[PDB]
């Protein structure tokens, strides 16, 4: 019943496993599959916009 | 509906402040008509519309009148403008901050052994989450007959 | 290992008797006294960020 | 105030009297009889509140004298009244909660946070009816226009 | 010499430190808070005879009536303490009250009584405190925690900065008293005193001392020196102090003589000052302009006419010196003012004197406090002298006099409660001189200022106000003197004090809900101290300085121990010695020093004197005479420590363990941990769900036998005795003859509490430890509870754990556990959650709990029997029905095409819903109970009836059962009286033993104590029969639910949570983790001995977080269980038991004067072979919080069983069975089970239900809350170009009413498209714009 | 509100004239 | 990430600026005045030979260090 993570996308998240909690949401919507797949999945984001 | 008064199991109910404040000035309202056809004298009616004023003033807001005027609850009637502005009301709070359908939380833990791509799910989660899409397809496959 | 620095008081005054024991030896009460006002305040102000 | 002008229009000092005495009759009844009208947000009968005030009263005498507590019962036998009367008035009092009251949790959610609707169709049973309409229209296309046609009639 | 208890598992102990003093009973807070409540103060200052004294008596209004109060008495509690957790009620006693109500008559006010009735009054009731001391309000055992609360004194604030922003540090003190005003003493940048009421209108200061009947020349001599002018003939010579005046410039040339003892322009030194008094410069002359910048002392006016030529505060010229001169006035009167030290305040006060005299200054202070109106002579005289010496409006309580009188360094501790024009003074002149940069400011965080408050005194508080609140109408009513009309009981209205009460115990930020799952948990929520609540600080109203630790602590509340995060500092929890003093304040232990002597009479001493003396170090050795040998003790005087002299010390501490709090010090090795470390560690000590089978901690610090006896869990021995028989139901001691009672013994039972679910819904239930025919002593512990293991304190258990990565499954904080952990079951837990079920009879009718029911399949039901009940025993899940209840709808009104359908196949929706109690997501377990109430007046159910039956026949059988142990108790005590004085031989035992005692003995002794036996019992089966018929009229009657209710029937559930990935893991100090993988037993690590590591941690967590304390732990749990294994082999081989006991000997004793001396003299076997089979799993040991064993003695440890000395073996990766470089480390360290279950966290939902006012999902797991899209989330989508999801995530799944359910349909049709419609949330925004009287609209 | 941020241990000069100009409560009055 | 982790870098830096105030303000190295300024009067060698750097006699700067301990 937990949740895996990359542990490579911790820091990117900035959580540590001492027993903290994600939430995960459904993109419902056809333009919302694409927008998480193409601009907000893990891959494309790696470099920080800081 | 927007001030409802919902009933509550065990014969209570539950109502909000604007209820009771609108009864308020109803009441001052109704008080200074029967005044107004009896012509009692100026002083009693001058302090009935005085009081309304202070009645509607409340209602409208809290703050910039002297005391807001609490209930037997022994806090402040929680008037008109205060379920608009601040942290709680529905502007900063609930008109942008709001819950989600196919949604859901847990607790995180590592697995290192999946790719950057992907992460893992429960599968309780994942059955919940995506309920309509699962029925969207025992419909399409023919598996069951309706959704039901 | 080494001597573990001197332990300042919450404001930012130090306290001058420095804890000369270290981790991997033991420390005494008033050692570890010492240590509770600066782990103190430095959580404190942790869980207020 | 308002008994205190209905009186002027009726006390008489044609007896010889204190308008003093006479006020109060009429000012008691006058807040009373309001307090009674326009003081809960649900409203109830002032012979009921009538009751409750004679029940809470008698409620206090019995209370302090029987010793623990009056029972629904004990009370039916202090007032012979018969108990299923009572008990529904027991059930009268206690006017709404503050919806706007601030739950535990220290994360300042209210009451009315929580809720929940009875109105809405579940949005699972509104996926059902649609194919409810359409597949009666299933087994009403098949069917003579007769048939067909007099049962959406019926 | 040890206990029958410890002969058992015997706990190896390091301490070289001695022992002085034992744990005092931990929950002595509570317990003796709370006698002071409920009680009989002879001399009334506590309890609820200070509140009635408070009050009563009553007179009436001169009314020739008056009302006392007489004496008090707590009734018996109609339920007890099971009982009343069981249906629900407040655990209380009534408190029957006499009052004698006093009327007189005409000509005889002052004397005869015209009559007096008195009545036995009920006045409400209060809860009383368990044996625990808890509370228990409605089925919850509550807890009050001791507030801390700042008390009625003096106190010297400076507020550093800030103040005018020029770096200005005011000096603002205040007296709080008890009762009455808030004088508050405050400076200004200017240097000038001021004075304030109640934050009121500041005043130059000294106007209340003219106000206090006081003039220039006293007061500028109260409050400064002399500085003597004269008119010595020439150049006006003046005497001098030589210290008077020490380090300053010489602004006149030091001369006389003959000779200059230093120029002009010259600071002058402290040999200067000896060449002074040696010297002895009794006179000097000035120059004329010298003494012009000084203020002249005194009055100086006119003798030849009675002018004024100079008075009192008004510096005077070389002209006015000469109009001295003149006059001939041979002295001149100066103050000695220095910017250095003799600061000038009371002087530039009176040049802001608006006053010169006392009447016009009282009208000023009149026209203060009573602003606008005209004032008068005596009405503002009366005025101020009743603002702070009116009884009635200004009081100062023994513990306000005495803060009084000790912050002014004054030794008189008691006194009146007002001030006086001294005590004011005396306040004058220590804030300033602690504006003369002399004395200290007492910062607020100092505990010498907090008191603390305990469940007996806030109740007796929340008491008092509700005795003045009847009292009141009290009065009223009897002011309308009425005729012998009336008793005591149509004055006494009892409502209101019961709801003052219950306004107290039932809901307050104190009446704390019990954290119940632990021993520990309990009994360190029991100690606690809060700065929150009613009368003191919250949240925003102080922080940074109420948080702060402070060198006060030391003792009195533990440094670590504290709540992590939102409120830290304000729930300090208590320390181990520390206790209540008489005046509120926490005074610790201290073993009073002579010259150099360690004498064991010990003074427990408060913070307001600790700084008063020398404390030396309990850490500071000694040569059996007390003598420290060391020649510089280590000591701490007020606030910093420094190494002292033997003969300076004042006190030792008691022992090392003393500066910590109990939660805390059950770390071992806390020395070697990071102070945050071990406040998270102790905070994860509290978070423990008992396991199952609840193990034992390999390395304690001997504080669990104290925590163990100390909760409410064990069921220790009420007295020394012998089992008799013992039972997981009941345990039964024959107590032994010594401590038997003088007559009809019998003895004493125990009736252990089975599966019973705490408030964190996990399982309590006792365990007996011991066998029978057993001995037991008094402290002995006979029932385990739960979280215990033979009377410690067992919370978690005891893993092989190895520090390593292994292959990245503990990357951060994970931990990988060994499937033999989890197959083992090693960490199941039991859960006992609860599921109740009402039946509100609605308007359509009554509910029912029929069978029969909507769309219900035969196996469907298939748990519930003719009631609609499930039985015990049927394993539950997902959907099941516990309850089957069915609400009426009434004529539902059903749509067309599904009136079609009804009307195709003939079938019509009934008269019922389906509101029928289920179980709930996920939650699986057993039903292993059933309670039924009903509402009296109402039919009872079929199983309602059986279980009252079953109910019946319990009590029955318990009464049968307790009647066969006392009567085999009181009959061998009566064949045993028959065998001394006349001893029926045998014909005693043909007969039936009830014809026993009728049949008599000589007339001695003996057959007092016989007849007293026979008497006695008859009248206890007599008391039996009638006790028996009023427990089977509390079962048989009906219940008083709330209104609405018909019976409700809730079904305790009995989960077992077996471990998963997800749980939370921590040790025992603060290294928590999340478990990872649950490997199968082949690829952990093993040792080359083959045997699998369990628990594989991260080996980084040790540099970062610095907590030492888990390697030094694990090694030497690793040398305790090396030394079980040894002891094992030894024992499973059967080797012996000489040799056996050998090992066992020479294991028990190593390293340097440990204070503890077991040997087997007494011994054994009998006990060896016990002592080995209790040990066999690994030698537990001891470890002192801070007098712990060295890494040295742990190296002897693993010398002596054969491992690594270095705790380092070499490791086998169970995968590639290929050798790992580097040794790790293993060693069983002491693992929890933190409550952060996941199967209680993960949580999601697809489409649940709305909030009704704002059609949004709901927030909580309960009611399937979504999760909250806050307003962080919405930046992050818009940093993306993410705007159909953010259209989506708050249009359509949130808010939008018409296009969820559009998006759900196409979403069971492969269509993924979404209508976006308005967002419901600005549609109510709309409605509450327009309700004012402003028009927003949407335009076209 | 001038703006001041006052505590308890256009409206600057809107408010300085508001707080130029030298009780409400009906029962007062 | 976890607060101690965090917490322990507040207290470093909090205790580190201590320190550096605390050894910043000793006077490093310059020419000893040889007189205390407050009175021109000659501070003793051996205070010349312990703070390379001090102006004052030890009274006027206990008199100085008086004068701030209030602050203003
Ligand atoms: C979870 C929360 C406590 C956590 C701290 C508790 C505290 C009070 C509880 C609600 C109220 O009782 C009113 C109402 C009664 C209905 O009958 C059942 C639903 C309601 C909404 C309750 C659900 C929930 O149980 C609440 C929110
Ligand atoms: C915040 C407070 C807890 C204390 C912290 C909340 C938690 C849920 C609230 C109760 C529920 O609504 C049920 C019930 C409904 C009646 O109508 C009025 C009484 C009751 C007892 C409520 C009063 C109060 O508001 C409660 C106790
Ligand atoms: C051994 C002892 C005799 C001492 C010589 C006798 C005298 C009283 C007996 C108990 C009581 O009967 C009550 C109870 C009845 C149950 O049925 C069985 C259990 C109980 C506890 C009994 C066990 C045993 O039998 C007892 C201790
Ligand atoms: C411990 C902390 C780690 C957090 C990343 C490090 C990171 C950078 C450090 C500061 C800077 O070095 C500049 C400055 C140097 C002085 O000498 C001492 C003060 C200063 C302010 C330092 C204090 C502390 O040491 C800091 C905050
Ligand atoms: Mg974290
Ligand atoms: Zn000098």
């Amino acid at each position: 019943k937990a949740i895996q993570l990359h542990p490579l996308v911790c820091a990117a998240y900035n959580a540590d496993f001492d027993g903290d909690q994600m939430a995960v949401h459904v993109p419902l919507t056809l333009e919302a599959q694409l927008e998480a797949r193409a601009l907000m999945m893990s891959t494309n984001n790696i470099l920080s916009p800081a | 509906d927007l001030r409802p008064l919902v009933p509550l199991d065990g014969g209570r109910f539950a109502t909000s402040d604007l209820n009771d404040l609108y009864r308020r000035v109803i009441n001052r309202n109704n008080r200074l008509k029967r005044l107004l056809d009896l012509a009692a004298p100026d002083i009693i009616v001058r302090n009935e519309k005085r009081m309304l004023q202070e009645a509607v003033d409340a209602l409208l807001d809290n703050g910039r009148r002297g005391r807001a005027i609490t209930g037997s609850n022994k806090r402040p009637l929680k008037s008109l403008a205060d379920m608009i502005k601040g942290k709680q009301g529905r502007f900063r709070q609930n008109l942008l901050g709001k819950r989600v359908d196919y949604s859901g939380r847990s607790v995180i833990t590592v697995g290192p052994y999946l790719r950057l791509h992907q992460c893992g799910l429960p599968k309780k989660m994942a059955l919940e989450l995506f309920k309509p899409f699962i029925y969207g397809k025992l419909e399409l496959r023919g598996l069951a007959t309706t959704i039901k | 290992a080494g001597m573990r620095g001197l332990m300042a008081k919450p404001d930012g005054s130090i306290i001058e008797t420095p804890i000369t024991a270290n981790f991997r030896e033991g420390l005494n009460v008033l050692q570890y006294f010492i240590s509770t006002h600066g782990a103190r305040k430095g959580l404190a102000d942790t869980a207020l960020k | 105030n308002i008994g205190l002008m209905k009186a002027v229009d009726k006390f008489e000092y044609r007896r010889g009297y204190k308008f003093s005495t006479y006020a109060t009759w009429w000012i008691r009844q006058a807040i009373t009889r309001s307090i009674a009208d326009q003081a809960r947000t649900i409203r109830i009968p002032v012979h009921m509140i009538e009751t409750i005030n004679k029940l809470n009263r008698i409620s206090r005498q019995m209370l302090q004298e029987m010793g623990r507590e009056p029972t629904p019962e004990e009370l039916a036998e202090r007032m012979l009244m018969p108990e299923d009367k009572i008990r529904k008035v027991l059930k009268i009092a206690k006017e709404p909660i503050s919806m706007e009251t601030p739950i535990g949790d220290d994360e300042d959610s209210h009451l009315g946070d929580f809720i929940e609707d009875t109105t809405l169709e579940l949005p699972l049973d509104s996926a059902t009816t649609e194919s409810l309409r359409a597949a009666t229209h299933d087994v009403l296309a098949g069917l003579t226009a007769r048939e067909a046609k007099v049962l959406r009639m019926r | 010499v040890y206990s029958y208890t410890e002969k058992k598992r015997i706990r190896k102990d390091f301490g070289k430190r001695p022992q002085v003093l034992d744990v005092p009973y931990l929950l002595s807070i509570q317990l003796d808070s709370f006698q002071k409540f409920i009680e009989q103060d002879p001399e009334g200052q506590y309890g609820l005879e200070a509140a009635f004294r408070s009050v009563f008596p009553i007179q009436s209004y001169s009314g020739n009536s008056e009302l006392q109060y007489v004496s008090y008495r707590l009734g018996e509690p109609v339920f007890d303490v099971q009982e009343c957790q069981i249906r629900g009620v407040t655990y209380s006693a009534p408190l029957r009250v006499k009052l004698r109500l006093v009327i007189y008559e005409r000509e005889a006010p002052e004397g005869t009584v015209k009559d007096i009735k008195e009545q036995e009054v009920y006045m409400g009731e209060i809860p009383l405190m368990t044996d625990n001391g808890t509370f228990v309000i409605n089925g919850t055992e509550r807890v009050i925690v001791s507030q801390l609360h700042r008390s009625p004194g003096v106190f010297f604030d400076s507020d550093k900065g800030k103040t005018h922003s020029s770096g200005k540090v005011l000096y603002n003190a205040r007296i709080i008293p008890y009762r009455g005003s808030w004088l508050d003493f405050e400076f200004d940048p200017k240097d000038n005193l001021f004075v304030r009421i109640d934050r009121r209108r500041k005043l130059p200061a000294t106007i209340i001392l003219r106000a206090l009947n006081y003039t220039t020349e006293q007061i500028l001599d109260l409050f400064f020196e002399k500085v003597i002018f004269e008119i010595r003939d020439n150049k006006l010579q003046m005497e001098l102090v030589p210290e008077r005046l020490r380090g300053e410039t010489a602004s006149f040339d030091i001369e006389a003589n003959g000779k200059v003892y230093v120029e002009k322009g010259r600071r002058i030194t402290a040999r200067h000052i000896r060449q002074l008094e040696k010297d002895d410069v009794k006179l000097i002359e000035v120059p004329v302009e010298y003494i012009a910048g000084k203020v002249v002392a005194k009055d100086y006016i006119d003798e030849s006419t009675g002018e004024l030529i100079c008075a009192a505060n008004m510096e005077l010229s070389l002209d006015l010196l000469a109009k001295l001169s003149q006059s001939g006035h041979k002295r001149i009167e100066t103050l000695f003012t220095n910017d250095l030290d003799h600061g000038p305040y009371i002087s530039e006060t009176l040049r802001v004197d608006p006053t010169n005299d006392r009447l016009s200054a009282l009208v000023e202070i009149y026209r203060m406090m009573r602003p606008g109106e005209p004032p008068t002579r005596e009405a503002a005289e009366s005025l101020f002298e009743n603002l702070f010496f009116s009884e009635d409006r200004y009081d100062l309580s023994a513990v306000g006099r005495m803060k009084f009188n000790r912050s002014l360094l004054r030794e008189e501790i008691e006194g009146s409660g007002i001030l006086s024009k001294d005590d004011i003074i005396d306040v004058m002149k220590k804030l300033i001189d602690i504006r003369n940069g002399k004395g200290e400011v007492d910062d607020i965080d100092h505990l010498g200022n907090r008191r603390i408050r305990s469940v007996g005194e806030m109740a007796e508080n929340q008491f008092r106000v509700g005795l003045v609140r009847v009292e009141r109408a009290v009065k009223e009513r009897l002011s309308l003197g009425d005729l012998d009309t009336l008793m005591p009981q149509d004055m006494i209205n009892a409502k209101p004090i019961s709801a003052a009460v219950k306004e107290f115990f039932g809901s307050s930020q104190l009446s704390q809900f019990m954290d119940q799952n632990n021993p520990l948990s309990e009994i360190t929520h029991k100690r606690r101290i809060s700065a929150l609540g009613p009368g003191g600080l919250t949240r925003e109203r102080a922080g940074f300085e109420v948080r702060d630790v402070h060198p006060t602590h030391y003792g009195r509340v533990c440094p670590i121990e504290t709540p992590e995060g939102p409120n830290i500092g304000l729930i300090n929890s208590l320390s181990v010695y520390a206790q209540t003093n008489e005046y509120g304040f926490l005074e610790t232990p201290y073993r009073k020093v002579t010259d150099g002597v360690v004498t064991d009479e010990i003074h427990y001493l408060s913070a307001i004197e600790e700084g008063n003396y020398v404390i030396a170090q309990a850490n500071s050795n000694l040569d059996e005479e007390g003598h420290f040998v060391e020649d510089l003790v280590t000591c701490r005087s007020k606030g910093e420590s420094s190494l002292f002299s033997r003969d300076q010390v004042d006190y030792m501490d008691v022992s090392t363990q003393q500066v910590v709090s109990v939660g805390a010090s059950l770390i071992p090795f806390l020395e070697h941990d990071d102070a945050n470390r071990a406040l998270m560690g102790a905070n994860m000590q509290r978070q423990a769900v008992p396991t199952l089978r609840a193990d034992k901690p390999l390395v304690g610090t001997g504080m669990e036998r104290a925590v163990a006896v100390d909760s409410g869990v064990t069921a220790v021995a009420k007295r020394g005795g012998v089992v008799q028989y013992v039972d997981a139901s009941r345990i039964v001691i024959k107590v032994n003859e010594d401590e038997m009672y003088p007559g009809e013994a019998g003895i004493d039972i125990y009736n252990l509490t089975k599966y019973t679910r705490s408030n964190q819904n996990t399982c309590i239930n006792q365990m007996p430890c011991v066998s029978l025919g057993e001995p037991v002593e008094r402290g002995d512990v006979l029932a385990d509870g739960p979280s215990t293991d033979l009377g410690e304190l067992a919370l978690g258990q005891n893993m092989r754990v190895a520090f390593m990565p292994w292959n990245g499954y503990n990357f951060e904080d994970s931990i990988l556990v060994s499937e033999r952990v989890v197959q083992e079951d090693r960490f199941t837990t039991i859960h006992i959650q609860e599921l109740a079920c009402v039946s509100r009879d609605t308007k359509l009718g009554p509910e029912e709990i029929t069978a029969d029911i909507p769309n219900v399949g035969e196996a469907a039901l298939s748990k519930l029997d003719e009631s609609g009940i499930v039985y015990i025993g049927a394993e539950v899940t997902g959907g099941d029905i516990l309850v089957g209840k069915v609400t009426p709808k009434g004529e539902t009104q059903l749509t067309p095409e599904e009136k079609l359908l009804r009307a195709i196949f003939g079938e019509k929706a009934s008269d019922v819903k389906d509101s029928s109690l289920r179980v709930p997501n996920g939650v699986s377990g057993t039903v292993i109970d059933v309670q039924v109430f009903t509402r009296d007046g109402v039919e009872k159910d079929k199983r309602a009836l059986e279980i009252e039956e079953m109910q019946l026949k319990q009590a029955k059988k318990d009464l049968s059962e307790e009647l066969q142990i006392l009567e085999a108790g009181l009959f061998s005590r009566i064949r045993a009286v028959l065998v001394a004085g006349g001893v029926e031989a045998e014909k005693l035992d043909k007969l039936p033993r009830d014809r026993w005692l009728e049949l008599g003995l000589t007339d001695e002794e003996k057959q007092n104590q016989l007849e007293q036996l026979a008497e006695q019992y008859d009248e206890l089966k007599h008391e039996f029969e009638k006790k028996l018929e009023a427990k089977r009229r509390k079962i048989t009657q009906g219940d008083d639910l709330a209104p609405g209710v018909l019976k409700i029937v809730k079904v305790y559930l009995a989960v077992k949570r077996r471990i998963q990935p997800g749980d939370k893991m921590a040790g025992r100090h603060g290294n928590k983790g999340v478990i990872s993988k649950i490997n199968p037993i082949e690829d952990m690590p093993y040792d080359e001995n083959g045997t699998p590591v369990d628990i594989v941690l991260n080996p980084l967590g040790v540099p970062s977080r610095m907590n030492i304390g888990q390697i030094l732990e694990t090694h030497l749990g690793m040398a305790a269980k090396g030394i079980g294994d040894k002891i094992n082999a030894m024992l499973k081989q059967q080797q012996e038991v000489a040799k056996l006991r050998e090992f066992i000997q020479r294991a028990y004793d190593l390293g340097a004067d440990v204070r503890q001396k077991v040997d087997l003299s007494t011994f054994s076997d009998e006990e060896v072979m016990r002592l080995a089979e209790n040990l066999r799993k690994g030698m537990p040991i001891a470890t002192p919080v801070f007098d712990g064993a060295k890494e040295a003695e742990i190296k002897e440890l693993l010398k002596l069983g054969d491992l690594p000395t270095s705790g380092q073996i070499r490791l086998y990766d169970g995968r590639t069975g290929e050798q790992f470089e580097r040794p790790v480390t293993v060693g069983y360290m002491y693992m929890l089970k933190l409550n952060h279950l996941v199967d209680d966290k993960m949580h999601a939902r697809s489409t649940g239900s709305y909030s009704l006012v704002t059609q949004q999902p709901l927030g909580g797991k309960a009611q399937f809350g979504g999760q909250r899209f806050g307003e962080m989330e919405v930046w992050a989508l818009e940093a993306y170009g993410a705007a159909y999801t953010l259209q989506e995530m708050l249009t359509v799944k949130s808010d939008d009413v018409n296009g969820r359910t559009k998006m759900y349909k196409n979403i069971v049709d492969g269509n993924h498209q979404m209508e976006p419609g308005m967002p419901e949330s600005f549609n109510v925004l709309l409605k509450e714009i327009r309700s004012l009287g402003i028009n927003i609209e949407l335009e076209d | 509100d001038m703006g001041i941020q006052v505590m308890e241990e256009d409206a600057a000069e809107a408010a300085a004239q508001v707080l130029s100009s030298v009780t409400t409560d009906p029962v007062r009055m | 990430s976890d607060e101690a982790d965090e917490a322990y870098s507040v207290t470093e830096q909090l205790t580190m600026t201590g320190i550096n105030r605390i050894r910043q303000k000793i006077n490093a190295h310059g020419i000893p005045v040889y007189l205390c300024e407050a009175c021109g009067n000659p501070i003793p060698e051996a205070r010349r030979k312990i703070f390379p750097g001090v102006t004052l006699c030890v009274e006027c700067q206990a008199y100085q260090e008086r004068q701030r301990k209030h602050y203003a």
